[PDB]
DNA sequence: CGGAAGAGATTCAGAG
RNA sequence: UCCGCGGCGCG
DNA sequence: CTCTGAATCTCTTCCGACGCGCCGCGA
């Protein structure tokens, strides 16, 4: 229509009001009952805002279209259609100004701040309750000032008419236009140089900008205060007629009825010439109602109806999920749509669904029309209707003509990822039940116990053609998620499929030999042989040559005749070895991954239906069924119970003799029933697993079991081991609502009655869980639409962005575990730098390569233990990022194509799985390797150990290759029994330290001398008569007295004739300074051999929240503090509670003080040399200060290897990429050190892209750049902080952005996602992405 | 239940809700995010304007698939409209550029 | 007449009702019994004992 | 019927691309009544346009060069038209 | 309700 | 031809 | 002994899935 490129926004000048207005409403009138007709000058005057009916005049005077477009003369009513009724906006008229509550109540007084003022104060002058003073040379009273009644009567009576004093509204007005911005301006900026206070500097600051706002959008700030209010048209707030005749007033027409009687009252009370208290009421009345009107409820207590509840403002049409933003233009209700219960349906191709008759019917009808009279079977369209109406056949005929093609999608609600909407080619069937194809059943996360399912048909050409090509369910075989196949089996056939290839010692047939698989499945059906017979058969199968030819070879081989029936089925090229065993669920996935990684997509499918139809027919055929007689109870079990019953008898009549604490009596307790509870269900196991049955030649052999249960659990198909352990044996402990374990667990199994107090016990449990997830769903859909709004600008906009800057991935490794391997972190993303062969210099894996499965397979064979890799935090892309810094797309394959939106798929890949998430001394070698320390400095004593210095030394275990195999950190000042490099085997003891200590450690041999220390001041004379021998203690600071506050106990270490000792490779003396409360256990003057120790010192969420308050960005209560700056730690000034530290660099200039405090535990000893990014003191670890330290790549690292953390944890996988980019969603605010020679002001968040293309043209142009840093917002604000101030409204708090954007006179461009989703024009995401591009061109050209 | 076509609501013209007034299933927004994940740029485009809130397009397109012509026409969705002028009424000006 | 799955019972630890099942089989079981004792209109005491 | 495209996409290579070359040869075909260059097989003009695409018969160029004679062919009708109305009034 | 974040007001410590 | 509010109900 | 800045305390505001189905009531 308009085509408009941007939106615009500011404050609304009267005048321009003024000029939308078609006239004033002056009565609150609204229509008149003995005929429905509205009063003129009404809420509904048709004189304003048009006729009620399409030409239509109020007074007949004319009837149709001749006169269209007139005037009558009897009434101001025009000739036109009912659909002006929907434009035009009308305007009232107050007799007294009024503030705009939003600019008032917003969490910054955006007037206040302005004008400076309090809003105590603002809020006691524009409610009437006093006067407030704009000053005379001639009066000390200056302006501003804040007046109660009695000052003003005390000033008035001696100055009055020399000053002036006002109430609220008119002295604001008067003052907002009587001040002038520059001047202002800079004098704010003259305090803010010359003044140093922080919260002064950032109150400056922020006052500045909005001066420079005000000025920069031309709006004169008076108008904040309304002086004429619009009236929102009459159709937006209809007032609706009922039963009995009544009418449903909405709100709205009722908060305007008010205001306006209020407005009607104040102007009659003045121009008759009321009294000053009276009229003073009424205007204070006037504006608590337009509060109402605006915002009714924001501030103390809301307006509130005869239903006693608070009537919906306008600023209620917008807030909140029911609000016009989520309601409507977001999640519009639809045509063509029906939603039916769901079925199973197992006849089905892969990509058709069975759609109900009378559905197709219904949703076709026009589509019938059409093709009915194309085909000339009707004339007009009432032919059309009643003829379909009646069902004559031929349109039975003619709608299974017309869908011969034509998809429709399918969606279950929620739809949690966007495999929850697929596309199908519908088949007609009588009923009422859509039906499924079970495969895909299992990915949409439905059931068949009465989900319900909705289906929508595609109405345009390209609509369809879009659905048939990206949408179709033969498309989304892999998941985007991972890149294993989404469409896997479960159930019956999985349980088929594991009978049919399960192998039994004796059978029907054994040992002859089928000529081929044909004859096989003959003796199967001929019922000569059994299938779990074992059999030899001469079988052909087929490899990809080196050409790509299917080269042939054909062998005997042993096998079973089941075996042999399913390999039947398999295309050809896969090898044989795949189906030769018992096949579970996990075979069944890796087998359909494989034949879709060696052939192509629709031998795949193809492979899928006849694995589906195959799988069903056996297992009916087989007849596998549960009975009472299969949960087999292991008769140890009561002799078992029996002796754990007995200990704990034992253990109780002990605690009867008093020999032990009760608590270690609960544990022992607790201990021993789980042990037997342990024993209990292996020798279920062990009994129900395997069984004995005779042999061919008349022996008995052991087998496995088929007993029913055990091969549903064994295949994989439903059901675990803790299933079957409660089924039948005992099922153990149970938690008390508060999380303990009660001491009596339930012995009985399920086949067993359970007892009522062990039911009753056990019923703790189910409703803790159900009410678990019931309250997890919210908060997982609540951080799914959060990650969703972070990263939905996201897009890929170019193929390579030429940055050689990428991330070091190496396998993920915690306590000598290889929780993840380098293939999987590394297959699918494109080399940064090209990969060397281990111990050579020769290129293994050139730079910008894609790494495939053969590449990863490669890097495999020569054990490369670490890759660089493109990653989406490193790409130079500008609103965007190029293909080859994403790399792999997992749902098809190969490099991902240009113009797919990344962001939502990796927001929805972390939501979906978040519904499964849980919410409410010494180092012993595990395997053979070598010993190395990641970093290190040690020192080497007489007993023949090492004590470390390093205060994060790690042990790392070393590949005879080079590859690590196990990693642990050690502590400050543990002992080690081996030197670096040594060769190490399994439960090796190599190093030992004491945990409930810290140890302070002497580099060098000599004799101790006490120094900076006084008995009794810095430390006291412990002698242990209740423990031991002498020692000595330091006193703390409360115990120290003032004598011992600067004297800082230490010793200091001589030679032999007493001279103090030098650092060995410092001028610092030897000296080891005692901190507070330390214990030394030797006295002073005393020989310590090199590498000696003296010193003695005293010393978990759930998933959902820990991945919450990590992309939230959340400040850790206990900080771990890091250095700032390089250079070597000092102490300094003591005071209460704080240490003020210091770092003094090495060769810089600038030493830097902080307030450390002293209850947590120093990791510094005023001799530490440090580093940018070291620790200082250990503790939960910010991501800010990291960011700052450590730079990107570490938050990075950290956020990934925390969430992939909790996730494998649970046991779900997601790539990391996924993760990647929403970090760097979170990473788009920086803030300016210098400005170079840029127009940037110093300290203001700048948008990375902007600063980035600014200090790029910049340089390019060879002035000096502006520097910046980056700082880490949390999603909520990041989102917040966006350009986009439609995407913001849209999102959350949504009047504070409004007013922001409207005192800002912000401009939204409309470039991303939701904005055009707002507009309803093509994204600029997918197919809509080359629509833009002519687009952009055009405007390039415009 | 199935809804070809029908009544439309007074304020936001949008489809009724529900079986008893013969109205539309719900589009939801995680199914708008469930699109966007696909590049199905045009049949979003089709859920927003012509199908649900276009008064005239809904009428151009009903014409042309009776005349089984599969064009499209993708007008201005009049909830916006409705939103443009309650932000207006709250006395913030609001208003397109580059027309 | 109605044909269910068994995989669910183990994974939804319903052990109850397959012993529904089983004492259903038994009650009809001695109803077909007297049934056929009825239907073969024999003494009234032969079935007064059972 | 058509059960994947995806030999199609493997000639196009950009999936959408090829969904907006299909898009506008399906539209020429339906209202400009430009009959198939294959057999038609009572199917509908969509798979027929994937067929013809995966036959390679039909690509972006390929449509541009058709665009671009046909246009010529109209401009010639109409300046023989103009020089008939031309020859009409001397 | 509870938890988290922001803004304003009040109190304590350090420096003069 | 309709704005809801409350309530249960199934996903 | 006093003043300013920083830190701490108090008060106020915002947020805690999507989807359908019936019943009642309604200044
Ligand atoms: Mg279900
Ligand atoms: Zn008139
Ligand atoms: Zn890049």
């Amino acid at each position: 229509t308009e085509e408009f490129d941007a939106i615009k926004i500011a404050l609304a000048s009267p005048d321009m009001i003024r000029s939308w207005s078609f006239g004033e409403v002056k009565k609150p009138e609204t229509i008149n009952y003995r005929t429905f007709k509205p009063e003129r000058d009404g809420l509904f005057c048709a004189r304003i805002f048009g006729p009620v009916k399409d030409y239509e005049c109020l007074c007949g005077k004319y009837k149709r279209l001749k006169h269209r477009g007139v005037i009558c003369e009897k009434c101001g009513v025009e000739v036109t259609q009912t659909k002006v009724r929907r434009e035009r906006m009308g305007h009232i008229e107050l007799a007294s100004p009024t503030a705009h509550i939003w600019f008032l109540k917003s969490l910054p007084s955006r007037i206040g701040l302005l004008l400076d003022m309090p809003l105590r104060d603002i809020e006691r002058v524009l409610y009437f309750e006093s006067y407030v003073v704009i000053e005379g040379g001639m009066t000390n009273l200056e302006r501003q000032q804040i007046l109660t009644e009695e000052q003003y009567l005390d000033a008035l009576e001696e100055f009055g008419d020399e000053f002036d004093a006002k109430m609220g509204a008119e002295a604001i007005q008067a003052l907002l236009k009587s001040m002038d911005l520059e001047q202002e301006c800079e004098q704010l900026r003259e305090e803010l140089n010359e003044t140093n206070s922080e919260t002064k500097r950032k109150k400056l600051t922020k006052r500045i900008k909005l001066l420079e706002a005000f000025v920069q959008s031309g709006n004169k700030p008076e108008w904040m205060i309304l002086t004429v209010l619009p009236v929102l048209p009459p159709d937006l707030r209809p007032l609706v007629p009922l039963d009995g005749g009544r009418f449903a007033t909405s709100d709205l027409n009722d908060l305007y009825r008010r205001v306006i009687n209020r407005n009607n009252r104040l102007k009659r009370l003045l121009d008759l010439a009321a009294p000053d208290i009276i009229v003073r009421n009424e205007k204070r009345m006037l504006q608590e109602a337009v509060d109402a009107l605006l915002d009714n409820g924001r501030r103390g207590r809301a307006i509130t109806g005869s239903n006693k509840r608070p009537l919906k403002s306008l600023a209620d049409m917008i807030k909140g999920k029911q609000g016009r933003f989520r309601q409507n233009l977001l999640g519009k209700r639809v045509d063509y749509s029906g939603r039916s219960v769901i079925t199973v349906g197992p006849y089905l191709r892969l990509h058709q669904c069975g759609l109900p008759k009378k559905m197709a019917l219904e949703l076709f009808k026009p589509f019938i029309y059409g093709k009915l009279e194309l085909r000339g079977l009707a004339t007009t369209i009432k032919a059309a209707k009643k003829m379909v109406e009646r069902e004559e056949a031929v349109v039975w005929d003619i709608l299974d003509e017309v869908i011969r093609e034509h998809p429709v999608l399918l969606n279950r609600a929620p739809t949690l990822h966007r495999l929850g909407i697929q596309a199908f080619e519908p088949v007609l069937i009588e009923g009422k039940a859509i039906q499924l194809h079970p495969l895909v059943c299992a990915a949409y996360n439905a059931d068949f116990d009465g989900d319900q399912m909705a289906v929508h048909v595609p109405l345009t050409l390209e609509a369809q053609l879009e659905a048939r090509a990206l949408m179709m369910s033969t498309n989304n075989i892999l998941s985007p998620a991972n890149g294993e196949p989404i469409i896997v089996p479960s159930q019956d056939v999985v349980l088929g499929l594991y009978y049919m290839t399960r192998d039994c010692v004796n059978a029907k047939g054994e040992g002859m030999v089928l000529t081929g698989p044909k004859e096989a499945e003959r003796l199967y059906r001929s019922g000569l042989a059994s299938l779990h017979a074992r059999v030899k058969v001469r079988i052909t199968e087929y490899e990809k040559d080196a050409n790509g030819e299917l080269v042939a070879k054909t062998s005997l081989k042993d096998t079973t005749v089941g075996r042999a029936i399913l390999w039947m089925i398999v295309p050809k090229g896969l090898p044989y070895s795949i189906v030769n065993q018992a096949l579970g669920k996990k075979a069944i996935s890796k087998m359909l991954n494989t034949c879709y990684r060696i052939l192509g997509l629709k031998p795949t499918v193809i492979f899928a239906d006849q694995i589906m139809y195959t799988g069903f027919a056996y297992a009916a055929r087989s007849g596998a069924s549960v009975g009472i007689d299969d949960m087999v109870i292991p008769e140890k079990k009561h002799e078992i119970i029996s002796e754990a019953e007995a200990e704990v008898a034992e253990i109780q009549e002990q605690f009867q003799s008093g020999l032990v604490t009760a608590g270690e009596r609960y544990n022992k307790v607790i201990d021993i029933w789980a042990a037997a509870n342990d024993r209990v269900s292996k020798a279920m196991m062990d009994n129900l697993q395997t069984e004995t049955v005779i042999n061919r030649d008349g022996q008995e052999e052991k087998q496995v079991s088929f007993n029913s249960i055990y091969m549903m659990a064994d295949s994989g198909a439903r059901g675990s081991a803790a299933q079957i352990r409660q089924l039948a044996g005992m099922r153990g402990l149970m938690a008390k609502p508060d999380g303990s374990i009660i001491e009596t667990p339930i012995t009985a199994n399920f086949r067993e009655g359970l007892n009522v107090l062990q039911y009753f016990i056990s019923t703790h449990g189910a409703r803790k869980g159900l009410a678990d997830t019931a309250l997890k769903t919210a908060n997982s859909g609540y951080l799914t639409r959060r990650l969703v709004d972070v990263a939905q600008d996201l897009v890929v906009t170019e193929d390579d962005c030429g940055t050689h800057e990428g991330i070091m991935m190496t396998p993920v490794i915690e306590g000598g575990d290889v929780k993840e391997p380098l293939r999987d972190r590394v297959l699918g993303r494109v080399t940064a730098e090209d990969v060397l062969k281990p111990g050579t210099a020769d290129i293994l894996v050139p730079r910008n390569t894609l790494l495939h499965e053969q590449w990863c397979d490669l890097l495999e064979e020569n054990s490369v233990d670490a890759v660089k890799v493109r990653s989406v935090v490193s790409c130079d892309t500008d609103f965007g990022v190029c293909a080859h810094c994403y790399g792999r797309d997992l749902a098809r394959g190969h490099i991902i194509n240009k113009g797919e939106a990344i962001g939502v798929i990796a927001a929805q890949s972390i939501g979906e799985p978040g519904t499964q998430l849980t919410m409410r001394s010494s180092i012993q070698v595990k395997n053979k390797g070598s010993i190395k320390l990641s970093n290190v400095k040690s020192v080497v004593n007489s007993s023949g150990k090492l004590v470390i210095t390093s205060r994060n030394t790690e042990l790392k275990l070393i590949d005879e290759f080079g590859r690590t195999k196990e990693s642990y950190k050690v502590p400050y000042g543990a002992v080690l029994a081996k030197g670096d490099g040594e060769q190490v085997a399994g439960g090796e003891t190599v190093a030992n330290w004491d945990p409930h200590t810290m140890p302070v450690i002497t580099e060098v041999s000599g004799f101790v001398r006490f120094t900076d220390m006084i008995d009794g001041q810095t430390i006291t004379r412990q002698t242990d008569e209740l423990t031991g021998l002498s020692s000595l203690v330091v006193l703390d600071s409360a115990e120290r007295t003032a004598g011992g506050k600067d004297l800082r106990p230490a010793l200091k270490i001589v030679d032999a004739q007493g001279n103090d000792v030098l650092i060995p490779g410092t001028d610092m003396p030897a000296q080891y300074f005692l901190p507070g409360k330390a214990i030394v256990q030797l006295e002073d003057g005393v020989q310590i051999s090199s590498g000696d120790t003296l010193a003695r010192i005293p010393q978990i969420t759930g998933g959902l929240p820990r991945v919450a308050d990590l992309f939230e960005a959340r400040r850790p209560k206990e900080p771990a503090i890091l250095a700032e700056i390089s250079g070597i730690v000092s102490f300094g000034k003591e005071t209460k509670g704080k240490r003020r530290l210091v770092i003094t660099p090495v060769d810089g200039s600038d030493p830097y003080e902080e307030m450390i405090p002293k209850w947590r535990q120093l990791n510094v000893f005023e001799g530490e040399r440090v580093e940018r990014g070291d620790v200082i003191s250990d503790g939960p670890e910010a991501p800010h200060d990291i960011l700052r330290l450590r730079g990107v790549h570490a938050v990075t690292r950290y956020i990934v290897n925390e969430v992939q953390d909790v996730y494998r944890l649970q046991g779900v996988k997601i790539n990391d990429k996924h993760i990647e980019v929403i970090v760097r969603q979170m990473l788009r605010k920086a803030t300016i050190v210098n400005a170079g020679s840029s127009d940037f002001l110093e300290g203001e968040q700048v948008e990375y892209s902007r600063v980035k293309i600014a200090n790029r043209e910049l340089e390019a142009n060879g002035k000096v750049g502006a520097t910046y840093s980056r700082d880490l917002l949390g999603i909520t604000k990041a989102s917040l902080a966006t350009e986009s101030f439609i995407s913001a409204a849209s999102f959350q708090e949504t009047t504070r952005v409004l007013t922001e954007a409207a005192v800002a006179g912000k401009r939204d461009e409309l470039r991303g996602l939701k904005e055009n989703v707002i507009v309803g024009r093509l994204i600029p995401a997918g197919t809509g992405y080359a629509y833009h591009q002519d687009r952009m061109r055009r405007r390039a050209a415009g | 239940h199935a809804r070809s076509t029908g009544s439309y609501s007074l304020v936001t013209q949008q489809p009724l809700g529900g079986k008893a007034q013969f109205g539309g299933q719900r589009f939801g927004e995680m199914e708008v995010w469930a699109l966007e994940a696909y590049g199905a740029a045009y049949t979003l485009q089709e859920m927003l304007t012509v199908k649900s809130d276009d008064v005239n397009g809904r009428t151009k397109m009903y014409k042309n698939i009776v005349d089984g012509n599969h064009q499209m026409e993708p007008g201005m969705p009049e909830s916006f409209n409705v939103l443009l002028k309650e932000i207006r009424s709250l006395g913030i000006n609001i208003e397109l550029e580059d027309e | 007449d109605i044909v269910l799955n068994p995989l669910g019972v183990p994974s939804r630890m319903n052990i109850g009702q397959i012993l529904e099942t089983h004492l259903g089989m038994a009650a009809k079981g001695i109803g077909d019994k007297i049934n056929a004792m009825l239907k073969q209109q024999q003494e009234v005491a032969k079935l007064r004992e059972f | 019927a058509r059960v994947t495209v995806q030999d199609a996409v493997e000639k196009i290579g950009n999936r959408f691309d090829l969904v907006l070359v299909a898009a506008r040869r399906a539209r020429q075909m339906q209202v400009g009544g430009k009959d198939p260059l294959v057999p038609e097989e009572n199917d509908k003009t969509t798979v027929i346009a994937l067929r013809e695409i995966e036959e390679g018969l039909i690509n972006n160029q390929i449509l541009d060069v058709r665009e671009r004679q046909e246009q010529q062919e109209q401009e010639a009708a109409e300046l023989q038209a103009v020089t008939a109305i031309a020859e009409g009034r001397r």
